[PDB]
RNA sequence: ACUCGUGAGAGACUGCCGGGGUCAACUCGGAGGAAGGUGGGGAUGACGUCAAGUCAUCAUGCCCCUUAUGUCCAGGGCUUCACACAUGCUACAAUGGCCGGUACAAAGGGCUGCGAUGCCGUGAGGUGGAGCGAAUCCUUUCAAAGCCGGUCUCAGUUCGGAUCGGGGUCUGCAACUCGACCCCGUGAAGUCGGAGUCGCUAGUAAUCGCAGAUCAGCAACGCUGCGGUGAAUACGUUCCCG
């Protein structure tokens, strides 16, 4: 798509691995049990202070080379346009046209 | 039988007749009939006076129906209007308030179709 | 609506702003951008300039509008008729 | 049907009555593939008819069919760039089909609170010659006769 | 959209997959590294005709086999070309990557090489009729070639109007499944735009 | 004690070749085998649109088929096991040893 | 013993025939607890009727796949096959009735671009 | 006659002119018009000699009538579209006056596809 | 042993018989057979047409921007509504609604995912985590229409569920604009739809449920598949369309 947006997606992923791995997950563990004292702890407020880009909810599965944000397939990490072209060329092992 | 000022249907099973009360649906009628003990499927012309009394005092005790419910709902809508919230002006101009699409549908709030 | 276990959601920015505003008992116009923050009983007197998309519109809180969100009082789309 | 006639489906004889006609009737009343409900409706109507009259139900069903079976029908024909209502003779199979379809429909618009009752009343009056399907046969024969001038082509 | 890609039509019957490995959790990243390898090799080498690139993987070690019509060009006599490709394939996070450079036996019977040659001739100055005729004659001169069709389209000759032209010789049965149709597509770079050249070559059938 | 051998590959011929080769080596080492028990083929289907833009009604279907074979042996003498880690197989077929 | 199978559109029926009375054992349930539909029962017993060997064979059946109608059809085919295995010289009687033919009528595959196997989306010219 | 115009880009006053011109065609249609749509488009490329493209669709009692023209500006395209639509409506008429010359005439003179075949006796005339 | 799963193979070739046939193609009927005459359904789309669509998958000639038409961020918008068109879903009910009991599928998915037993809620759900990279465990042991029993009695109704009031759950940094779901209440239009028009020839139409991709959640009634129950009709090419 756009080079800047392809890059920014990756930057979100490295931000996610750096922050969402433990910082943005221990706060969730605090909020889960009503027994846990969340209200004074401000685990909500502390987790607000974290960057938005820490949250995986901001991620977007784009095509691994093409950058296409829609028509994505999780098995291949490829757009529907690219999967069709590489399967036809025999590039994805064990993939072929269907009949039944 | 005049129940809370509501003329009951001439011949209906009890819970569905009780549905005719403005504050009662099918769940409420079922549970109140179970709780106060009057049988659920007996017709509306078989009530005794004491049965009407027990329905009356129970409903007046642990339920709100008829005029009070209507005026409380009206008050809620009006208070929602006068604070200027989004639902407020949505009520003011007769448009759907729960995010429904208005490009094509929403004739229920818009009323009958008009040509212009 | 938000679940009760999590509690109401207020952004830290305007939360801190209102704590420092009410500690000396005068309410100046507070300029905010967080339409997603709900209204707390700590806002009863303060006047908020909530963002709209183009500008900030003054919102004076009362007892009734507690529990709502600031965005409910800053209408975004403008329609006058055809 | 451009390349010739198509084969017909040989539907089976009914088990509890042993007649082709009742299976044809159940397939006519069938809706959405609920065959069991259709069979229940037809069997109930036949039993109601047997109770009311007191004899075999298939014989009265056949009597009703003969009472509502048409013989002459009208089809629009375009000969020499002009269309007219031409009376045409009806083959036996099409007559049975028309009679059954008329019976089922006119029972569907009866007012007997249940399809089994409506069907039973319709078949009984058709047996006695008072049904609305009998009437419909009367008007179709009347229309075929009134256009007899066009039968020459 | 008229004709499906001939390789994909016979993928499970006549032709074979160009990538051989098995992955369940790591299918996606395997695919990513494979396409990265392919694009790297496509960009780096253009002089020698790169007819095909195969990738084989097994745990840590990665085996990449490529077929070229000029193996000496892509290989370093002291390994300099080999050193460069090895190092920048290690940099592709391939762990242990080893290369088997190969050579095609009949360059004129290979569709990809034929299309590459035709497009290269088209790019500089050559009239397209000359290129197609020369390619067709050279391919038909080979023993196993039973039929070749060459088609190129675009602003041929720098014209303002796009055109499609094709010549065929012999038999090219695209609808027959058992017949092996070698298909090659490659784009010619001209000053007036991009010209696409497609080649179909038919050499008997495999049963 | 017996150990399970599981084979999974996208090509039926290759998985059959691996199965027969494994049976051959284990019977060379003097072991009892249960044979290449077939297992249901796994089918993963994908449907895509042919054209880059619009033209939704034209779709293309692809599958990914996985064939599974089961090898079970007995009397695990150390020679058989050592032979088992010393078998070369096509990169297409993977082996699961349990 | 003798054992055959009947298949009818994703319904598979295994049958075990023994020369006892007319007892129908369908996975531990009788012909009445199973198949509570008279047409299905007639469809089941038709091969016996044409062979006139009713109430002289105890029948044990395994049912799996499909619905009641497919199960009944597969069971009828299984019974016909069992009869052809027991008394071969009755083959014309069963075959001319068609009970020896597997019905090759399966759910047609759904096609892309169409709502159903054949039903097409509504198209508006205006 | 009500017409809806779906233009695009820049075409000021094209919608009003197109509506006023097309709406005058209702009287020419011999059957009631159920719908009428017009689309105005312009070509981005300045090299195109006739950039503006006008299309129309009328539902004349279920019969679809459509036309398409090209022009150098909105007015010319709309006028040419009106001419084309009028020609199509003339050719569509299908009332009696429009099919009185095609109805087969005479008895033996002239032959047509729908002409009445001659009646022939069983025996050869001789 | 019988199913089944998956490898190999056999099996339909007008092969045979009788009749039409130019003794030619071809055609009609019969036997055998699971299947009979390209068995059923797929994949496969000639030269070209329509300067058809796509410079927004991608690539690219030329032109243009380059302290911006690049680039980062918050908020908003893409969801606006007097209307018009199009594709669908739900209904207008008794061949039905509600309640209780009860029987039969296929296909597919699952690792920081599926998630069971148990316990707590009325219910979304909460706690908890058995076992599962899975013909094993979970999706409940898998369905709904179906069958049996009871009730409703032709009414804008025990039909229909829109809209609206209040209260919650879950995901998520965050459900105001602008999510889904649950509970109580509310109970609109709608009585089978003009001109006109659409799909479908058999396991088809109609109807019933299940699954998948995308996906933190979902606007999914959409799309792609799977199985259950399963019709009517074709006289025949004058007319309409290609």
């Amino acid at each position: 798509a756009k080079k800047s947006k392809i890059v920014k997606n990756e930057q979100r992923r490295e931000l996610v691995q750096r922050y969402a791995e433990r910082r943005a997950e221990l706060k969730r563990t605090i909020r889960d049990p009503a027994s846990s004292p969340e209200r004074r702890a401000a685990a909500v407020s502390a987790l607000q202070r974290l960057p938005r880009d820490s949250s995986p909810v901001r991620l977007r599965n784009r095509d691994v080379v093409d950058g296409r944000p829609r028509g994505h397939l999780r098995k291949f990490g490829l757009s529907r346009v690219r999967v069709r072209e590489m399967a036809h060329r025999g590039e994805l092992p064990g993939v072929r046209k269907a009949s039944w | 039988a005049r129940l809370v000022g509501v003329d009951l249907p001439r011949d209906k099973r009890m819970e569905i007749a009780l549905t005719y009360i403005y504050g009662i649906g099918r769940t409420r009628s079922n549970e109140i009939l179970a709780a106060t003990g009057i049988d659920k499927n007996m017709r509306t012309k078989d009530l005794t006076d004491d049965q009407v009394t027990v329905l009356r005092d129970y409903i007046e005790g642990n339920l709100k129906v008829e005029g009070d419910l209507r005026r409380e709902v009206q008050a809620d809508i009006r208070r929602k209007i006068e604070i200027g919230c989004y639902q407020g002006l949505r009520h003011r101009r007769g448009l759907p308030v729960r995010g429904q699409r208005t490009k094509t549908n929403a004739r229920t709030r818009k009323g009958p179709k008009r040509t212009i | 609506p938000r679940s009760l276990k999590k509690g109401p959601f207020v952004d830290d920015h305007l939360l801190k702003k209102v704590d420092v505003q009410n500690e000396k008992n005068t309410k100046q116009v507070i300029k905010t951008w967080s339409r997603r923050s709900t209204i707390i009983p700590d806002f009863i007197g303060h006047t908020f300039a909530v963002h709209d998309g183009r500008k900030h519109v003054p919102v004076f809180v009362t007892e009734a509008m507690v529990g709502h969100k600031l965005g409910e009082f800053a209408p975004t789309r403008t329609f006058k008729g055809h | 049907p451009r390349k010739g006639p198509a084969p017909k489906r040989p539907l089976v004889n009914d088990p509890v009555y042993g007649s082709q006609l009742v299976t044809q009737l159940v397939n006519k009343v069938l809706l959405e593939g609920k065959k069991s409900l259709a069979e229940r409706i037809v069997y109930g109507a036949l039993e109601q008819a047997r109770e009311k009259t007191g004899t075999d139900p298939v014989v009265t069903l056949k009597r009703a069919l003969d009472n509502v079976k048409p013989a002459l029908e009208v089809r629009s024909r375009r000969v020499g760039g002009a269309t007219y209502q031409v009376p045409v003779e009806v083959r036996p199979d099409r007559s049975t089909t028309l009679a059954l379809r008329w019976l089922v429909n006119f029972s569907r618009q009866r007012r007997e609170k249940t399809m089994v009752e409506r069907l039973a009343n319709e078949i009984l009056d058709a047996s006695n010659g008072l049904g609305a399907s009998v009437k419909r046969r009367e008007d179709t024969h009347k229309m075929a006769e009134a256009n007899r001038a066009f039968a020459h082509y | 959209g008229q004709k499906i890609n001939p390789h994909g039509f016979r993928l499970g019957i006549t032709t074979e997959w160009k990538s051989r490995w098995y992955a369940d959790k790591q299918y996606k990243d395997y695919v990513k590294e494979d396409v990265a390898i392919r694009k790297l090799l496509a960009t780096g080498l253009e002089r020698a005709g790169i007819a095909d690139v195969e990738i084989e993987r097994t745990r840590d070690r990665v085996r990449v086999d490529i077929h070229t019509a000029r193996p000496g060009i892509v290989i370093g006599r002291r390994g300099t070309e080999a050193d460069r490709i090895r190092a920048d394939l290690e940099k592709l996070t391939g762990k242990q990557v080893q290369l088997n450079i190969l050579e095609v036996k009949n360059p004129e019977s290979q569709a990809q090489l034929v299309a590459q040659g035709v497009a290269e001739q088209l790019s500089n100055r050559v009239a397209f009729r000359r290129a197609m005729r020369k390619a067709i004659q050279s391919a038909m001169r080979q023993p196993n070639v039973k039929g070749i069709r060459v088609q190129c389209s675009g602003r041929l000759g720098g014209a303002e109007m796009s055109r499609s032209e094709f010549y065929r010789e012999g038999r090219v049965p695209l609808h027959t499944l058992r017949a092996d149709i070698d298909y090659g597509l490659y784009e010619a770079k001209t000053t007036f735009g991009r010209i696409g050249v497609k080649v179909w070559i038919y050499k008997g059938d495999i049963v | 004690q017996k150990i399970r051998i599981r084979l999974k590959a996208y090509d039926h011929e290759a998985i059959d070749a691996s199965a027969r080769k494994i049976v051959e080596t284990v019977t060379r080492t003097g072991a009892s085998v249960v044979g290449p028990v077939p297992l249901p083929t796994e089918k993963n289907v994908y449907c895509v649109i042919r054209s880059p833009h619009k033209y939704k009604d034209s779709r293309e279907h692809f599958e990914m088929r996985t064939h599974k074979r089961l090898i079970d042996i007995l009397d695990p003498t150390p020679k058989t096991v050592d032979a088992l880690m010393r078998i070369d197989l096509p990169a297409s077929v993977d082996v699961n040893i349990q | 013993p003798i054992q055959t199978v009947g298949r009818r559109k994703e319904a598979v029926v295994r049958v075990r025939l023994v020369p006892g009375t007319g007892q129908f054992n369908l996975d531990g349930r009788t012909l009445e607890n199973y198949f509570p539909n008279k047409v299905h029962q007639q469809l089941i017993k038709a091969p016996l009727v044409t062979v006139d060997r009713v109430d002289q064979f105890d029948i044990y059946a395994h049912l799996d796949g499909g619905g009641p109608s497919g199960q009944a059809g597969a069971l009828r085919l299984a019974i016909a096959r069992a009869l052809i295995l027991v008394q071969p010289e009755d083959r014309p009687a069963l075959k001319k009735a068609g009970f020896l033919t597997r019905d090759p009528r399966a759910i047609e595959r759904k096609k892309y671009g169409l709502k159903k196997a054949r039903k097409a989306p509504q198209y508006s010219k205006r | 006659m009500d017409v809806d115009v779906s233009t695009d880009g820049e075409l000021p006053g094209a919608a009003e002119y197109a509506r006023e011109k097309i709406g005058r065609l209702s009287r020419r249609a011999h059957r009631p018009v159920l719908h009428a749509r017009v689309r105005l488009t312009r070509h981005g490329d300045p090299a195109v000699e006739r950039p503006v493209i006008a299309q129309a669709n009328l539902d004349v009692n279920g019969r679809q009538v459509r036309a398409q023209v090209e022009g150098v500006n909105a007015r010319e395209a709309v006028d040419r579209l009106e001419a084309r639509l009028r020609s199509r409506l003339e050719r569509i008429a299908e009332h009696w006056e429009a099919r009185r010359g095609g109805v087969p005439a005479e008895a033996g003179r002239e032959w047509r596809h729908e002409s009445e075949p001659a009646r022939r006796p069983g025996y050869f005339p001789r």
